[PDB]
């Protein structure tokens, strides 16, 4: 089994 | 002192590796970062260094990170005025700064007093070896007096792809291989030429081999090729 | 309630200092080596069972230093205030002369996460066998850390976890003596 | 030294799981410094600031619809499926606990003797000591350390019990625990 990892998302600039 | 020599069982077999060689390939066929007289910009980690260097060929890139082995490394050329030389890949580059961005490892040699007069190449001599007996024989060029083994080893590579195949698309016409540093102080050092066995080639895990930044002086330093072929 | 699994990463500027781990029920499942660029889990025998792909942590940890700078732009620059870390020491099992046991420094409710750990035997440092943990994280958001130092008890030794943060004034000396 | 002002971010994917994966919560932290400034809680369905701080994110990744709908359904691809992945030697876990019984090493009081029973090297967590004297469950006179996580997956306490112990009194420390099917007895013969 593999673990899944969530994606950061970039901040409002 | 100086690295014991492989045994065929420390070597990686290229017929253990079912991957696509081209991806090993890439990384020495007529590719390579370059620049001169440059500094530092930023850092993502403390043990690396970015630099702001543009692809000068087809423009995929205008920020380069180097990794280097540790802390220490990166503090000591941080603020030099520096030449970079070496492997980049793509595959899993990731850093921030503040265009294209690539990265690397090592491959960094202060520019200060590291050339030749009237501008002069220095030749390396670099012996290859096919099952124990030298097969060909020739120099590579660099403008430092005090060069990264990973632009002479790039160098070597390059020029092995396309005389001998050293890799191909899909496999190597080797089934080992590894290159070999010396240094007029008799200390030696190599690097295995061959992927981990596997399906797939991590790039950037491989060229890590490189962080160490190892120099060695162009005027005395000889470098040996051995390759094994599965038959003969 | 019954079960939580965290994932959690962080990215502290000056230091350039970067983390990424999973929690499960407040036990650290593994963490990556962003030097390595490999994961490293807690216990062995995890990695047996299960993988992570390591790389992608660094993707993550990539847009959280962006992230960061951005945040402290927008918050005009306002520094994290210190908070010292409540220090303990125990053994991983009751004490008995000359049987083999483990000497926890527990480094608890602090922030940021940068602690500089030591052990001492009879007021002199020791190096030998000594492990510890990443920082774990907290609800409130300080962090927890875990130092371990296997020993052979005797009342001949005494012992103490030297903690330095810049929350404290001065490095804390928590000593743990048989008996 | 070194006193330049730090800063801090710190992001938070946190899985809350109910009777196993019948019911799952996600909440997505984001942290500054001390200070959560923004938050994906599945049970809402979208991002909300926590502090004025996180205003502008919170509105500028609720107009990512593509966004909005991959968090939504993390609840599945993300925890319900790590929750997979790890029940064997989390959820699963087991690891027995070493009882014993003794005297306090201090007893601060008068014809008294305040007894120790000690838990450790235990998982999961969840764990259930109490004190009887001749079967009688003793309500008053107990005092627990708490429960101890010692950071490598394993957990201690102690529980003591005072007493006014009388030759032919059975002291008895029980401990049920998911690692055995029937509750750990250690007797303290008065």
């Amino acid at each position: 089994p593999k673990w899944v990892k969530q994606n950061t998302l970039k901040l409002a600039t | 002192e100086s690295q014991p020599d492989p045994m065929p069982d420390d070597l990686h077999k290229s017929s253990e590796f079912t991957g696509t060689m081209g991806n090993m390939k890439y990384l020495y066929d007529d590719h390579y970062v370059s620049a001169t007289k440059v500094k530092s910009v930023d850092s993502f980690f403390k043990w690396d260094l970015i630099y702001n260097i543009s692809d000068k060929k087809l423009k995929n890139y205008d920020k380069v990170k180097t990794e280097l082995l540790n802390e220490d490394l990166a503090k000591k050329y941080k603020d030099e005025v520096v030449d970079v030389y070496g492997s980049n890949y793509y595959v899993n580059c990731y850093f921030s700064s503040k265009g294209g961005k690539t990265c690397m490892y090592g491959g960094i040699t202060k520019h200060e007093g590291n050339h030749f007069d009237n501008g002069n190449l220095q030749n390396v001599l670099v012996r290859v070896y096919e099952n124990k007996r030298n097969t060909i024989s020739f120099e590579v060029q660099t403008d430092k007096k005090s060069v990264t083994a990973q632009e002479l080893d790039i160098k070597a590579r390059n020029f092995l792809i396309n005389k001998k195949n050293l890799y191909e698309f899909n496999s190597s016409p080797y089934e080992t291989g590894y290159i070999k540093f010396i240094e007029n102080n008799g200390n030696t050092f190599w690097y295995d030429m061959m992927p981990a066995p596997g399906d797939k080639f991590d790039q950037s895990k491989y060229l890590m081999m490189y962080n160490d930044n190892k120099t060695v002086d162009s005027k005395s330093v000889k470098i040996e090729v051995h390759l094994t072929t599965k038959n003969g | 309630e019954e079960h939580v699994i965290i994932q959690a990463e962080f990215y502290l500027n000056p230091d350039q200092s970067g983390e990424f781990m999973f929690d499960f029920d407040g036990d650290e499942i593994f963490h990556v080596d962003m030097a390595k660029k490999e994961t490293v889990w807690r216990l062995e025998e995890f990695g047996r069972f299960a993988s992570f792909e390591a790389q992608g942590a660094l993707a993550n940890i990539a847009v959280d230093k962006a992230n960061l700078e951005i945040m402290t732009k927008r918050s005009n620059y306002t520094p994290i205030t210190n908070v010292p870390p409540e220090v303990t020491v125990l053994t991983n099992s009751p004490v008995e002369l000359r049987e083999p046991n483990v000497l926890i420094c527990f480094i608890d409710k602090f922030t940021p996460p940068v602690v500089n750990v030591t052990w001492l035997r009879n007021g002199k440092p020791v190096t030998t066998g000594v492990s510890e943990t990443v920082f774990l994280p907290r609800e409130d958001h300080l962090f927890r850390k875990f130092h371990y130092l296997p020993f052979l008890p005797s009342t001949e030794d005494v012992y103490d976890c030297r903690v330095e943060h810049w929350g404290l004034d001065e490095p804390l000396l928590k000593h743990w003596e048989f008996d | 030294g070194d006193t330049r002002p730090r800063f801090l971010w710190q992001l938070k994917f946190e899985c809350h799981f109910f009777n196993g994966t019948e019911r799952v919560r996600l909440l997505e932290r984001c942290i500054y410094n001390q200070e959560e400034s923004v938050r994906f809680d599945s049970d809402v369905g979208e991002y909300r600031a926590v502090t004025e701080l996180g205003r502008p994110d919170a509105e500028y990744w609720n107009s990512q619809k593509d966004l909005l709908e991959q968090r939504r359904a993390a609840v599945d691809t993300y925890c319900r499926h790590n929750y997979g992945v790890g029940e064997s030697f989390t959820v699963q876990r087991r690891v027995e606990p070493k009882v014993t019984v003794y005297p306090s090493k201090t007893q601060p009081l008068q014809h008294h003797n305040l007894l120790v029973c000690s838990v450790s090297g235990f998982y999961p967590g969840s764990i259930e000591v109490r004190w009887f004297r001749n079967g009688q469950e003793e309500k008053a006179g107990v005092v627990s350390t708490g429960l101890i996580q010692n950071g490598d997956w394993t957990f201690q306490t102690l529980v003591m019990l005072e007493t006014v112990p009388r030759s032919g009194e059975v002291y008895t420390c029980q401990v049920e625990h998911p690692s055995v099917t029937s509750p750990l007895t250690v007797e303290w013969r008065a």
